[PDB]
C-alpha cells in the first residue's frame, strides 16, 4: 500500500524522533482510512514492518480508537453525536429516525453501498447541536430534522458535500435560535 | 537504610523499596494482582491499596503500594476498616465480570482470585449477609481458544492484570501478546499466530487466573491432587 | 414477561442460523459456553430451550469474528448480544410483542443476520 | 472605574477571542497587521527565559485544561540547563462535553497560538514542539499546519527566530477519537505510537515525557493567553478577576439557551451575565447546569446559583468546579436521571481499560445500574447501591478519569436523589420528550 506514496513515509516520519518510529503508526492508520474507508489486516501487518515493531503492537494499539473502521463502510460514514449536549438538542430521535429510515446498524452498510453509521461523541461544537460529522470532514452542523433530509437527499443525489445547500442558518462560535 | 513503621511492626529497609515489600517484609500482607516478580510494578487493578502517614498525617487518598516508595519515617496502615472495606470493593469488582468456572477451571485451587476472594473480600460491617450485588449480564466472549499447540487462552477469565504482555515486552523482547479494544471490552489478542519467542511458556505461570494455560497439561489433574517433585531441567547446561 | 420465554426461544433461532451459516459458507461454529445456572443446577428446575450461551463463528485460525450471546435466565435486563471482535462493533437485541426480535426499531431477520456476518467474515477473518 | 474587573466592565479589554470569526482572520498577514510576531520577537530579544517564567508565575495563570495548576510553577519545575531536547505539548485533544473553546482559536487565530507556544517555548527551553488536535477537528488540523507553513517560510518558525540563537519548530499530530488521549500523561502514549495508557506518574512529565525527554503540557487556552500577557504587563492580566483565579477566560455555554457558543468573559463574571447578557437567557426552565466541564458536579438552577462568581474558588467551595469553564443547562423537561445516564455512559464508553475500579466499575456496574433504573425496572435498592459504589471508585483508580465519572453521579444524588427514587418507587422509565425541531 504504502510502496506507492513514498513520498508521504519520508515527511511524516520526519515529524517525529529516530527512535520514536512508533509515531508514525497513528498517522499511518490514519491515511488508510481515508482512503480505503476502513484498515485490513494487511495494513496493519505493513504498517507493523513500515514502523519497526510487531503486527501484534500495531493492533492492539489501531483497535484502540473510535475513527478507524475494521470493518467495510459506506461512501459516506455518517457519524453521530450522542453525547449530553446534543441530547437535549433531540441526538436521540435524530439517531431513531436516521436508522429506522436507512435500517441500517451500526456494523451494517445500506444496500446501496454508500451509508454507514456509528455514534460518536461529544465533538467539541455543543452549541450548534445536534452534530452530525460526514467521513472525515467538517461538521453538518445543526441537524435539524428538515436539515437532516437535506444532507440526505444531496449526497444520494451524488452531490460532493462541501457544496450542498442546506436550508437554514448556522453560526461560528456562536449561534441564535428561533 | 529506612526507618519504616508498618502497623505495630518497624523495620529497616533499603531506600527505593517499594511500600508493598516493606508490608510483606515486616510479615503483613495485600492483595495482589497485577504487580509480579521481576515484572515492571504499574498500579494496575487497585488491589495492594494502603493508607500512608508521613510526619502522623493521613494522606487523603489511598495509595497503590506496589508503585509508592517508601519514606523514612512512614506509617502504613493495612487494617483500618477503611482500607479492607476498599479492597472488599476492588475485589467485588474484579469478580463482576468474572465467568463461574472454578469446580470446571483448569487453575484449580493454584489460583490467584480465588484466594485473595476468600482472603480480603466480602466485607464484615457494623442479617442474611450477600456473595453478590451485581445482578446484570456478565461479560461473555471468546473461551478455550489456543494461541498456539502450547498455551491455550481463555479471554473470559482474564481480569487484565498486565502480566502476559508486559512480560513479553520485557523478558523476552517478543511482543506478540496485548489488549485489543477498550473500556470493559478490552482483552488479549494476538497477530503473531505461533507466539513466536522460545519463552512463551512462562506466561502460564505467571496469570493470576486461568485465562492463560499449559495446554501441554490440560484437563489432567486439579492442582492439589499433582505430585510436585522439585528438581533441575538437564536437557542444556543452565 | 412471557416475552422472556420468547427470547430464549428467538435465541434458539438466532444459534441455528449460526450453525446454517457456518456449514454453509465453509467456516467454523463453536460453542463458547453453557449456562452456569444450568450446569450447578442441582434438583433445581429447567425448562429452557437449550444449555448454549455463548456462541462464535470462527475463522480458520479459530479467532472468532461473530460472537453471540443470550442473558441466563437469572438476570436482569436481558438482552441477546452480537459482537464483532476486533472491530468495535456491539449489537444489543431485545423482544417486541408482535414486531418481533429487534435492535432498537430495526428488525433483526435471518437476511440482515446473514448480511452482518458475511460483511465480518470477509474482512475480518485472519484464515 | 476604581478597582477590579469582573464582567461587563467598560474597561474588559477582549483578547483571545478578538479576532475569532472576522473574515481571512488566520492568514499570516492577517496577524501581522495587526501586530503579529511583535511580541514574540520583543520577548526572545529582550528578557530571559527565566524572566518571561517569572512574568506569567507573577501573571497568576492557572491552566485553562480544566485542571487548575499554576502555569508559571508548571514550568518553573522544567530543568534548568541540562542539555536535554525539550518537548512543548499543546492538548488541543479538546473533547469533554460541552466544551468547545480551543476548536475556534484553532480554526481562525492560530498564529496567536502559534506565537504562544514560541513564547512558552523559549520558556522552557524547547526546541521542538507538537500539537494533538483531536481526529475530529478538521478544519482546526488543515488550519493549524497552513499556518505552521506560512510561519515556517516568513521565518517565524525554525532554524534561527529573530536573528535571536533560539530555534522552533512546530508539528501537528491528529489524533482518533478518543476522551483519554486528554490526560497529559496518555497525550504522550498516544502521540509516542502507544496505547493510549496514562502513565505513572511518580516519574514525571516534566523529567520525562515524550520520549523520555523533559517535556511539558498546555492546554490552547493556557498557551494562547500566554501572548497577551507577554504583551501588556503581568499587571494587565490580575487586573481580571478574583483574589486566586486571575485572568480572562473563554466560557462557553450550550443546551436549550436563546444563543449559546464561547463569550470571552473576566474570570468571575457571574453566571447570570453569562446565561442572559451574552447568552440571551434559557428557552425552557431550567433544573441544573453543569458549570466547567461535564466532569464537574451539577448545581441547581437557583437564585444564589446564578449569582455566583465563575472562579477557581467560588465554584469550589460551592459543591462543584470550574473546569474549561463549558457550561451546560438542563431543562426540567429531561429528567435529571437520563442526563446522568447519559454522561456516564460516554465516560464508560471512554475508559482505557487499565484500572478494575474504571473498567468494571463505572463500565460496568455503574452504567448498567443507570439502565435499569431509568427504564424503571429498578428498585430502591438499587439507587442505594448505585450510591455505595461512588466512594469504592472516586478514591483509588490510576488517572483522573473515574473520579470524572463519579463526581458529577455524586452531585446529581446529593441535588436530586429524590428524581432517581422516583423512577424506581413507581417503575418509570424516564420521560422521552420532543427535543429536536
Ligand atoms: C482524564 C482526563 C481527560 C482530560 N481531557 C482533556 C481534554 O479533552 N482537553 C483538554 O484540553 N484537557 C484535558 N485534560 C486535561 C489535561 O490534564 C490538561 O490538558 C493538562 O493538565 C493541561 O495543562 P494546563 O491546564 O496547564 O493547560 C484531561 C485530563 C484528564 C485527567
Ligand atoms: S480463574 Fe480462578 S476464580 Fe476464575 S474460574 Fe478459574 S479457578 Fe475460578
Ligand atoms: S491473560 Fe492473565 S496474565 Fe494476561 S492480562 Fe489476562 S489475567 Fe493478566
Ligand atoms: S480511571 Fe479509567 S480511563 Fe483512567 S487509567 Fe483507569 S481505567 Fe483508564
Ligand atoms: S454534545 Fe454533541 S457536540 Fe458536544
Ligand atoms: S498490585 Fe499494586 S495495584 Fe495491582
Ligand atoms: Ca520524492
Ligand atoms: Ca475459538
Amino acid at each position: 500500500f504504502f510502496d506507492d506514496k513514498q513520498d508521504f513515509l519520508e515527511e511524516t516520519f520526519a515529524k517525529y524522533p529516530p527512535e520514536g518510529r512508533r509515531a508514525a503508526i497513528m498517522p499511518l492508520l490514519r491515511r488508510v482510512q481515508q482512503e480505503e474507508g476502513w484498515i485490513r489486516p494487511e495494513r496493519i501487518e505493513e504498517i507493523a514492518r513500515l514502523v519497526g515493531t510487531t503486527p501484534t503492537e500495531v493492533m492492539g494499539v489501531a483497535s484502540f480508537y473510535s475513527y478507524y473502521q475494521f470493518v467495510p463502510t459506506g461512501k459516506y460514514h455518517l457519524q453521530v453525536c450522542a453525547t449530553l449536549s446534543c441530547k437535549l438538542a433531540g441526538a436521540e430521535e435524530l439517531w431513531d429516525y436516521l436508522t429506522e429510515t436507512l435500517g441500517i446498524g451500526p456494523g451494517e452498510v445500506t444496500p446501496d453501498g454508500l451509508f454507514s453509521v456509528q455514534k460518536v461523541e461529544c465533538l467539541g461544537s455543543c452549541h450548534t447541536a445536534p452534530v452530525i460529522q460526514v467521513n472525515d470532514e467538517p461538521y453538518v452542523e445543526c441537524v435539524t430534522r428538515a436539515r437532516l433530509e437535506a444532507l440526505l437527499a444531496g449526497l444520494r443525489a451524488g452531490k460532493r458535500l462541501e457544496e450542498i445547500e442546506l436550508p437554514g442558518k448556522c453560526g461560528h462560535h456562536v449561534h441564535e435560535v428561533e | 537504610m529506612v526507618r519504616v513503621k508498618v502497623n505495630d511492626r518497624i523495620v529497616e529497609v533499603p531506600p527505593g523499596t517499594s511500600v508493598m515489600d516493606a508490608v510483606f517484609h515486616a510479615g503483613y500482607d495485600v492483595p495482589l494482582f497485577c504487580s509480579e516478580k521481576h515484572l515492571s510494578p504499574i498500579g494496575a487493578c487497585r488491589m495492594c491499596l494502603v493508607r500512608i502517614g508521613l510526619p502522623i498525617q493521613w494522606q487523603p487518598k489511598l495509595a497503590a503500594s506496589c508503585v509508592t516508595a517508601v519514606a523514612d519515617g512512614m506509617v502504613v496502615d493495612t487494617l483500618s476498616d477503611v482500607v479492607r472495606e476498599a479492597q472488599a470493593g476492588m475485589v467485588e469488582f474484579t469478580l463482576l465480570n468474572h465467568p463461574l468456572d472454578c469446580p470446571t477451571c483448569d487453575k484449580g485451587g493454584a489460583c490467584e482470585l480465588q484466594d485473595r476472594t476468600v482472603e480480603y473480600g466480602l466485607y464484615e460491617k457494623y442479617e442474611l449477609p450477600v456473595y453478590t450485588r451485581f445482578e446484570f449480564t456478565r461479560r461473555h466472549v471468546d473461551k478455550h481458544h489456543p494461541l498456539s499447540p502450547f498455551v491455550i487462552l481463555d479471554r473470559e477469565r482474564c481480569i487484565h492484570c498486565k502480566r502476559c504482555v508486559r512480560y513479553f515486552e520485557e523478558v523476552p523482547g517478543d511482543e506478540v501478546l496485548d489488549f485489543i479494544e477498550r473500556g470493559v471490552h478490552t482483552f488479549i489478542g494476538t497477530m503473531d499466530f505461533g507466539l513466536p519467542s522460545g519463552f512463551s511458556g512462562n506466561i502460564t505461570d505467571i496469570c493470576p487466573v486461568g485465562a492463560l494455560l499449559d495446554l501441554t497439561a490440560r484437563f489432567r489433574a486439579r492442582n492439589w491432587e499433582m505430585e510436585e517433585t522439585p528438581t533441575t531441567c538437564a536437557l542444556c547446561p543452565v | 414477561a412471557s416475552s422472556e420465554r420468547e427470547l430464549y426461544e428467538a435465541w434458539v433461532e438466532l444459534l441455528s442460523w449460526m450453525r446454517e451459516y457456518a456449514q454453509a459458507k465453509g467456516v467454523r461454529f463453536e460453542k463458547e459456553a453453557d449456562f452456569p445456572d444450568f450446569i450447578y443446577r442441582m434438583e433445581r428446575p429447567y425448562d429452557l430451550p437449550t444449555t448454549i450461551m455463548t456462541a462464535s463463528l470462527s475463522d480458520g485460525l479459530g479467532e472468532p469474528f461473530l460472537l453471540a450471546d443470550v442473558s441466563p435466565r437469572h438476570a436482569k435486563l436481558k438482552r441477546i448480544g452480537l459482537r464483532l471482535p476486533r472491530a468495535h462493533i456491539h449489537l444489543h437485541a431485545h423482544y417486541e410483542p408482535g414486531k418481533g426480535l429487534v435492535t432498537g426499531k430495526i428488525p433483526l431477520t435471518k437476511e440482515r443476520f446473514f448480511a452482518l456476518a458475511d460483511r465480518a467474515r470477509e474482512a475480518l477473518a485472519f484464515a | 472605574t476604581g478597582p477590579i474587573l469582573s464582567g461587563l466592565d467598560p474597561r474588559f479589554e477582549r483578547t483571545l477571542y478578538a479576532h475569532v470569526g472576522k473574515e481571512g482572520s488566520w492568514t499570516l498577514d492577517y496577524y501581522l497587521r495587526h501586530g503579529g510576531y511583535e511580541t514574540a520577537k520583543r520577548v526572545l530579544k529582550e528578557k530571559t527565559p527565566d524572566e518571561v517564567i517569572e512574568e506569567v508565575k507573577r501573571s497568576g495563570l492557572r491552566g485553562r485544561g480544566g485542571a487548575g495548576f499554576p502555569t508559571g510553577l508548571k514550568w518553573s519545575f522544567m530543568p534548568k540547563d541540562d542539555g536535554k531536547q525539550h518537548y512543548l505539548i499543546c492538548n488541543a485533544d479538546e473533547s469533554e462535553p460541552g466544551s468547545f473553546k480551543d476548536r475556534y482559536i484553532l480554526e481562525d487565530v492560530p498564529h496567536l497560538l502559534i506565537e504562544g507556544m514560541i513564547l512558552a517555548g523559549y520558556a522552557i527551553r524547547a526546541t521542538v514542539g507538537y500539537i494533538y488536535v483531536r481526529g475530529e477537528y478538521r478544519r482546526a488540523a488543515d488550519r493549524l499546519e497552513q499556518a505552521i507553513k506560512e510561519a515556517r517560510a516568513r521565518g517565524y518558525l525554525g532554524k534561527n527566530l529573530f536573528g535571536t540563537d533560539f530555534s522552533f519548530d512546530l508539528h501537528v499530530h491528529r489524533g482518533a477519537g478518543a476522551y483519554i488521549c486528554g490526560e497529559e500523561t496518555a497525550l504522550m502514549n498516544s502521540l509516542e505510537g502507544l496505547r493510549a495508557n496514562p502513565r505513572l506518574k511518580p516519574p514525571f512529565p516534566a523529567q520525562s515525557g515524550l520520549w523520555g525527554k523533559p517535556t511539558t503540557i498546555n492546554n490552547v487556552e493556557t498557551l494562547a493567553s500566554v501572548v497577551p500577557i507577554m504583551e501588556r504587563g503581568a499587571d494587565w492580566f490580575a487586573q481580571m478577576g478574583t483574589e486566586q483565579s486571575k485572568g480572562m477566560k473563554l466560557y462557553q455555554i450550550s443546551g436549550p439557551v436563546k444563543r449559546p457558543g464561547v463569550y470571552e468573559l473576566p474570570m468571575g463574571t457571574t453566571f447570570r451575565e453569562l446565561i442572559y447578557e451574552w447568552a440571551g437567557g434559557p428557552l425552557e426552565p431550567i433544573q441544573a447546569i453543569i458549570p466547567g466541564g461535564s466532569s464537574t458536579p451539577p448545581l441547581p438552577f437557583t437564585e444564589e446559583v446564578l449569582d455566583t462568581p465563575m472562579s477557581y474558588e467560588h465554584l469550589q467551595a460551592k459543591g462543584s468546579m470550574l473546569g474549561t469553564g463549558g457550561v451546560i443547562l438542563i431543562p426540567e423537561r429531561v429528567s435529571m436521571v437520563d442526563a446522568m445516564w447519559n454522561l456516564t455512559r460516554f465516560y464508560a464508553h471512554e475508559s482505557c481499560g487499565k484500572c478494575t475500579p474504571c473498567r468494571e466499575g463505572v463500565a460496568g456496574f455503574m452504567v448498567n445500574l443507570f439502565a435499569k433504573i431509568g427504564t424503571g425496572q429498578g428498585e430502591e435498592k438499587d439507587v442505594e447501591n448505585l450510591e455505595a459504589l461512588l466512594p469504592l471508585i472516586e478514591g483509588r483508580s490510576f488517572c483522573p478519569l473515574a473520579d470524572a465519572a463519579v463526581w458529577p453521579v455524586k452531585g446529581s444524588l446529593r441535588h436530586f436523589k429524590d428524581q432517581y427514587l422516583a423512577l424506581a418507587r413507581e417503575k418509570r422509565p424516564v420521560p422521552r420528550p420532543s427535543l429536536w425541531r
